[PDB]
C-alpha cells in the first residue's frame, strides 16, 4: 500500500465508519500529515529507551521498567523492524497512567545544525 | 494483507536438535 | 581536602551535645571520605600535532572525556581542589585557535567538577536534613550533562561532529551547571545548613525571574529542599512536637524541666523553656515567626495534661512562589490551638471563680 | 554447558563437570577456550548441582534409613521440597528453547533463591546422620530449625515437619484409640 | 502425543515418576517370589510375604 | 589490547571475579588494572569492590547460627539486594551482541548508590544482633534521600517481622 491510502484505514479505525461516511476528517489527517512527513530530530533508540524506562520507574512501576528492558532486546534479536525508534517514540506518546518541566531533561538532537 | 495472512494457525512442534527456527 | 573532615567533627559535636536523649546520630564510615573514587575526577601521538585537520578531531574526543570528568591526552586537569576553581592544562604545542577555542569550552567542564564535590560532601549527615535536600535535587540535573556527552560521542563515532558542531550543542549544559555551582559555592562559603540554606535558594528564585529557564530550575532546587524543614512544620503547628534530629528547625525545646518542676518557679513556659532561634527562619517565614512559635506553644501545654491535640485540620504544607499558601495553614493552626487553649481554660479550671475567690 | 549445565543441575554429571566423591561437581579448571571468571560462576553453580546429587543419593539410598519409618517420611517430605528446583529447572530449559543466546548470569539470576535453601536443609539432613537420632527426636530436630529466620527456609522446613507429624499422628490414632502399638524399634 | 507440543527424556522420566515409583516396590515383593522346592512352601512363604510387606506400608 | 576486551573484562569485575587485564582483587589496597586502560577501569571495578564487601559479611551470616532470627533475616534481606544487582549484569552482557555508553556509567550508576548504601547497612550491623540489630536498621533511615530512605525501609520491614 500506499501512506495516503493507509491514512484512511487510520481514519476508519479510529471512528467506526466507511472511506464514504467519514471524510471531513480524512481532509484534517492529510493537512497535518501532509507537510511533516520528514523526520525533524535525529533518530536514536537510546535515549527514548531511557525515558520509557524514566516513565515507568516515576509511577512506582519499577518491575515494567526492567521488563522493557527484556522486550525491547527481542525487536534487535529478530531483525524485521527497520525503523524502531519511529514506533517507540509513538508509543510513549500514547501512553496514560492508569494511576512538568521538560526543558531540563534530555531532548532529542533538533537536526538543524547539519545542511538538510 | 500480511498481517492478515500473519493471523494464522501455528503449529507447536520442537525438537531438541531443531533449535532455530524450527515450527 | 581535609578540613572538610575537621568540619564534619565540629557539627558532629553540636548535634551530639544538642540532642541528648537518642541513640547516639549517624556516622558515616571514613573510608566514604577517604576514597578519591567518589569525587569526580581522580602511543598518544608525539608528532606535536602536526596535521591541522586532524587536530580537531583529536581534541574534540579528549574534550568529549573533559566534559564529564576526565584528563584528556592533550588536556589536563591540575592537581587543585586546594581552590575549588578547578583548571585544566591543555597540550602547548597546539594549533592556537583549537587551543583557545577549548579554552572557552573549558568553563562547563570546571562548573561540573565543582558541583560533583558539593553532592558528594553535603550528603553527609553532619549537614542537617535540607543541605541534604539540596544535594540531592542537583543530580537529575547531573544526569541530563551526561546523556547530552555520550549522544555526541557516538555521533562523533560516525565523523558527523565538529569542535565548532560540539561549541553550539553544550550551550545549555553551561548555564545549567553554572546556576549549580553558583548554588553549591554559595551553600559552601557562607555555611548554610536547615533554614539558612532555605533562605538563599529563595534570593536566588528572585535573582532570577525574567529569564524563565534558571528560574525554572531554581524554583524547582526550593521546592525539592523545603521538603524536610516543612514536614517538621507539618507536626509542629499542628502538634506539640518537633522531631528535630539535627537542630535546624526555628523551634528548639529546652529540656528546662530540671529546674522549674513541681513548682514552675519561672513558671517556666512561655518565658524560658521555648524560645525561637532566629538564623534558622527561611526568612520567608519571618512574617509569623512569631505566630510560628507560639502555634507550637499553645499545643503543648494542652498537651501537659490533655492527652489530646485534637487538630482536625492536618493540612500538607509546602513552599510555593508567586502564591501564599504556607501563611493561611500557619493561621488555620494557630486559631485552632489558641481557640482550644482558651476555651480549655474558661470551662476546666475556670477562670472567673478563681479571680472571684481572689 | 548450556544444556550439559541443566544436565548436570539435573543430577547427571558429565565429564566437563566432573563428579567426584569428594569434591562434588567439578570443573576441570584447565580449559583454553573459557577463562578463570566465568570458571568461577561454574563452580557457584556446581555447589547446587553438588547438594542436590547428594541429596538424591541420599533419598535414594535411604527412603527406611538404617532401617524404619520416622526418617522414611522424612525423605517423602524432602524429595517433596526439592520439586520446585526441578520444575524451576524446567522453565529454564523452555527459555532457553525459545531464545538462542542466553547468559550465565541469567541462570545465576533465577537459581539465586534455591542457592540459598539447598545449604540450609543440608544441615537439617547433616545433623540426623550424625547423632543417630532415632524416632521422634528427627521431630525435635526438625522444629528447632523451624525457628529459621530465612522465611523461605521456615516454610520449606514446615512442610517436612507436617509430613512426619502424618506418621506421629497414624500411630497415635492406633494407640489411643484401638489400644494397640504398632511400632517395630522406632517408637 | 509423541507422533501428532515438544517432548524430551527430562520431560518423560518427570512424567513416569510416580510408576516408577510403583515398579521399585515390586522389585522388591517379586525378589521373594523368586528367591525359593515343594509346592505348599513356595506358595505358603509367597503369601505370607505379601501380608508381612503391606504392614510395612501403614 | 582493546576498550572491548576491557568492557567484557569490567563486566565479570562487576561480579566481582579476577578478570583478565585487572588483575588486584582487593588484596593490596584495591583493584588495579595493568587511557581508557586505567582511568575508566579504576571507576568501574569499585563497584565489584562493592560486591566484595556486602556479599562477604551475608556468606558469613548465613554460616553463623548464633546471629538468630534478626539476622538470618536480615541475611534474607542483603541477599534480595543483591538478586537484582546479577539482574543489570545479565542485561549489561546481553546487550554485548554497541554497547559502550561510555563505559556503562549510566546504567552502574544506580547499582552504585544502591551498594554503597547496602555497605553500609552491612558494616554497620557488624557485631550487633537481636533488638540491637533492628535498630542500627533503623539508624539508617533518618535519611532525606529517598532512594536510600524507601531502601532502608523496606530493610527494616524485613528486619523488623
Amino acid at each position: 500500500k500506499s501512506p495516503n491510502v493507509l491514512l484512511q484505514n487510520l481514519c476508519c479505525r479510529i471512528l467506526g465508519r466507511s472511506e464514504a461516511d467519514v471524510a471531513q476528517q480524512f481532509q484534517y489527517a492529510v493537512r497535518v500529515i501532509g507537510s511533516n512527513f520528514a523526520p525533524t530530530v535525529e533518530r536514536d533508540e537510546f535515549l527514548v529507551a531511557e525515558k520509557i524506562k524514566k516513565e515507568l520507574i516515576r509511577q512506582r512501576r519499577e518491575a515494567d521498567a526492567a521488563l522493557f528492558s527484556e522486550l525491547h532486546r527481542k525487536l534487535h534479536s529478530q531483525g524485521v523492524l527497520k525503523n524502531k525508534w519511529s514506533i517507540l517514540y509513538l508509543l510513549l506518546s500514547l501512553s496514560e497512567d492508569p494511576r512538568s518541566y521538560a526543558t531540563l531533561f534530555a531532548q532529542a538532537l533538533p537536526r538543524d545544525a547539519h545542511s538538510t | 494483507l500480511w498481517e492478515a495472512a500473519l493471523t494464522y494457525e501455528a503449529s507447536k512442534r520442537r525438537c531438541w536438535e531443531r533449535v532455530g527456527c524450527p515450527p | 581536602l581535609q578540613q572538610s573532615l575537621e568540619l564534619k567533627r565540629k557539627m558532629l559535636r553540636d548535634k551530639q551535645n544538642k540532642k541528648n536523649s537518642g541513640q547516639h546520630l549517624p556516622i558515616f564510615p571514613a573510608w566514604v571520605y577517604e576514597r578519591p573514587a567518589l569525587i569526580g575526577d581522580f602511543t598518544a601521538l608525539p608528532i606535536g600535532t602536526l596535521p591541522l585537520a586532524s587536530q580537531e578531531s583529536a581534541v574534540v574526543e579528549d574534550l568529549l572525556y573533559v566534559l564529564v570528568g576526565v584528563d584528556g591526552r592533550y588536556v589536563s586537569a591540575q592537581p587543585l581542589a586546594g581552590r575549588q576553581s578547578r583548571t585544566f592544562l591543555v597540550d602547548p604545542n597546539l594549533d592556537l585557535s583549537i587551543r583557545e577555542l577549548v579554552h572557552r569550552i573549558l568553563p562547563v567542564a570546571a562548573s561540573y567538577s565543582a558541583v560533583t564535590r558539593f553532592i558528594e560532601e553535603k550528603s553527609s549527615f553532619e549537614y542537617g536534613q535540607v543541605n541534604h535536600a539540596l544535594a540531592a535535587a542537583m543530580r537529575t540535573l547531573v544526569k541530563e550533562h551526561l546523556i547530552l556527552v555520550s549522544q555526541l560521542e557516538q555521533l562523533h563515532r560516525q565523523g558527523l561532529l565538529s569542535l565548532q558542531k560540539l561549541w553550539f550543542y553544550i550551550q545549555p549544559a553551561m548555564r545549567t551547571m553554572d546556576i549549580l555551582a553558583s548554588l553549591a559555592t554559595s551553600v559552601d562559603k557562607g555555611e548554610c545548613l536547615g533554614g539558612s540554606t532555605l533562605s538563599l535558594l529563595h534570593d536566588r528564585s528572585f535573582s532570577y525571574t525574567g529569564d524563565s529557564q534558571a528560574q525554572e530550575l531554581c524554583l524547582y532546587l526550593t521546592k525539592a529542599a523545603s521538603a524536610p524543614y516543612f514536614e517538621v512544620l507539618e507536626k509542629w503547628i499542628y502538634r506539640g512536637i518537633i522531631h528535630d534530629p539535627y537542630s535546624e528547625f526555628m523551634v528548639e525545646e529546652h529540656e528546662l524541666r530540671k529546674e522549674r518542676i513541681q513548682e514552675d518557679y519561672n513558671d517556666k513556659y512561655w518565658d524560658q523553656r521555648y524560645t525561637i532561634v532566629q538564623q534558622q527562619i527561611p526568612s520567608f517565614l519571618q512574617k509569623m515567626a512569631d505566630k510560628i512559635l507560639s502555634t507550637g506553644k499553645y499545643l503543648n501545654v494542652v498537651r501537659e495534661c490533655g492527652h489530646d491535640v485534637t487538630c482536625p485540620v492536618a493540612k500538607e504544607i509546602i513552599y510555593t512562589l508567586k502564591e501564599r499558601a504556607y501563611v493561611e495553614q500557619i493561621e488555620k493552626a494557630f486559631n485552632y490551638a489558641s481557640k482550644v487553649l482558651l476555651d480549655f481554660l474558661m470551662e476546666e479550671k475556670e477562670l472567673v471563680a478563681h479571680l472571684r475567690s481572689i | 554447558m548450556i544444556h550439559e549445565l541443566l544436565l548436570a543441575l539435573s543430577g547427571y554429571p558429565g565429564s566437563i563437570f566432573t563428579w567426584n566423591k569428594r569434591s562434588g561437581l567439578q570443573v576441570s579448571q584447565d580449559f583454553p577456550f573459557l577463562h578463570p571468571s566465568e570458571t568461577s560462576v561454574l563452580n557457584r553453580l556446581c555447589r547446587l548441582g553438588t547438594d542436590y546429587i547428594r541429596f538424591t543419593e541420599f533419598i535414594e539410598q535411604y527412603t527406611g534409613g538404617l532401617h524404619g519409618i520416622y526418617l522414611r517420611a522424612f525423605c517423602t517430605g524432602l524429595d517433596s521440597v526439592l520439586q520446585p528446583y526441578r520444575q524451576a529447572l524446567l522453565d529454564l530449559e523452555q527459555e532457553f528453547l525459545g531464545d538462542p543466546h542466553l547468559s550465565i548470569s541469567h541462570v545465576n539470576y533465577f537459581l539465586d533463591q534455591f542457592q540459598l535453601l539447598f545449604p540450609s536443609v543440608m544441615v537439617v539432613v547433616e545433623q540426623i546422620k550424625s547423632q543417630k537420632i532415632h524416632g521422634c527426636q528427627i521431630l525435635e530436630t526438625v522444629y528447632k530449625h523451624s525457628c529459621g529466620g530465612l522465611p523461605p527456609v521456615r516454610s520449606a522446613l514446615e512442610k517436612i515437619l507436617a509430613v512426619c507429624h502424618g506418621v506421629m499422628y497414624k500411630q497415635l490414632s492406633a494407640w489411643m484409640l484401638h489400644g494397640l502399638l504398632l511400632d517395630q524399634h522406632e517408637e | 502425543c509423541i507422533i501428532n507440543t515438544t517432548i524430551t527424556l527430562a520431560i518423560v522420566v518427570d512424567k513416569l515418576a510416580p510408576r516408577l515409583s510403583q515398579l521399585k516396590v515390586l522389585h522388591k515383593v517379586f525378589s521373594t517370589g523368586v528367591a525359593e522346592t515343594r509346592n505348599v512352601v513356595r506358595a505358603s512363604h509367597l503369601l505370607n510375604t505379601l501380608y508381612k510387606a503391606i504392614l510395612e506400608y501403614d | 589490547i582493546t576498550e572491548a576486551a576491557l568492557v567484557r573484562d569490567i563486566l565479570y569485575v562487576f561480579q566481582g571475579i579476577d578478570g583478565k587485564n585487572i588483575k588486584m582483587n582487593n588484596t593490596e589496597n584495591c583493584y588495579k588494572v595493568e587511557r581508557s586502560l586505567r582511568d575508566t577501569a579504576v571507576r568501574l571495578s569499585e563497584l565489584g569492590w562493592l560486591h566484595n564487601k556486602i556479599r562477604r559479611y551475608t556468606d558469613q551470616r548465613s554460616l553463623d547460627r548464633s546471629f538468630g532470627l534478626v539476622g538470618q533475616s536480615f541475611c534474607a534481606a542483603l541477599h534480595q539486594e543483591l538478586r537484582e544487582y546479577y539482574r543489570l549484569l545479565s542485561v549489561l552482557h546481553s546487550q554485548l551482541q554497541s554497547l559502550t555508553l561510555r563505559r556503562l556509567l549510566v546504567w552502574t550508576y544506580d547499582p552504585k548508590i544502591r551498594l554503597k548504601t547496602l555497605a553500609a547497612l552491612v558494616d554497620h550491623c557488624q557485631g550487633r544482633k537481636g533488638g540491637e540489630l533492628a535498630s542500627a536498621v533503623h539508624a539508617y533511615t533518618k535519611t532525606g534521600d529517598p532512594y536510600m530512605r524507601s531502601l532502608v525501609q523496606h530493610i527494616l520491614s524485613l528486619v523488623s517481622h
